[PDB]
C-alpha cells in the first residue's frame, strides 16, 4: 500500500542515513589518525626544540661562567 | 663598551625570555593535544552511536 | 669591534627567532581556542539531545 512505498522510503532513507553516517565516521576518524600523528611529531618537536635549546643553554652557561671566573681573577 | 654591555644584556634577556616562551608553546601544544584527543574520544563515542543508529 | 660584530649579530638572530616564536603562539592560540569553542558546543548541543530525549 502506501504504507508499503512509505515504509520502504523511509526504509532506504535510514540505510542511506547511516550509510553517510558511518561514512563521515571513518572520515573524521582518518582525519584524528592525522591529528594524532601531528600530535605526536609536535611532541618529537617539543623534545628536540628542548634538548637543542638546552645544548645552547648549555653551551652559554660555559661561557659565561669562564668569563665570569676570568673577571674574577683579574 | 657601552654598545657591547647594551647587546650582551638585552641578549640575555632575550635568551631568558625565548626559553620561557619554549616553555609555554610546548604546554600548550601538549594541552592542546590533549583536548584535541578527549574530543575524537567524544567523536567515537558519537561514532559508536552512529553505528548503533546503522539501525536506521 | 670584533666582540661588538659577533653580539651584534646574535642578538638580531635571537630577537627575529622572538618574534617568529611569537607568531606561532598566536596561532596555534587561535586553532586551540576554535577548538575549545568547538568542544563547548558539542557537550551544549549533547545536553540538549538528552533534554530532548527527556521530552520524548
Amino acid at each position: 500500500d502506501f504504507d508499503d512505498i512509505h515504509r520502504k522510503r523511509m526504509e532506504k532513507d535510514l540505510n542511506e542515513l547511516q550509510a553517510l553516517i558511518e561514512a563521515h565516521f571513518e572520515n573524521r576518524k582518518k582525519e584524528e589518525e592525522e591529528l594524532v600523528s601531528l600530535k605526536d611529531r609536535i611532541e618529537r618537536r617539543r623534545a628536540e626544540r628542548a634538548e637543542q635549546q638546552r645544548i645552547r643553554n648549555e653551551r652559554e652557561k660555559e661561557r659565561q661562567n669562564r668569563l665570569a671566573e676570568e673577571r674574577a681573577r683579574r | 663598551s657601552d654598545k657591547l654591555k647594551e647587546a650582551e644584556t638585552r641578549a640575555e634577556f632575550a635568551e631568558r625570555s625565548v626559553t620561557k616562551l619554549e616553555k609555554s608553546i610546548d604546554d600548550l601544544e601538549d594541552e592542546l593535544y590533549a583536548q584535541k584527543l578527549k574530543y575524537k574520544a567524544i567523536s567515537e563515542e558519537l561514532d559508536h552511536a552512529l553505528n548503533d543508529m546503522t539501525s536506521i
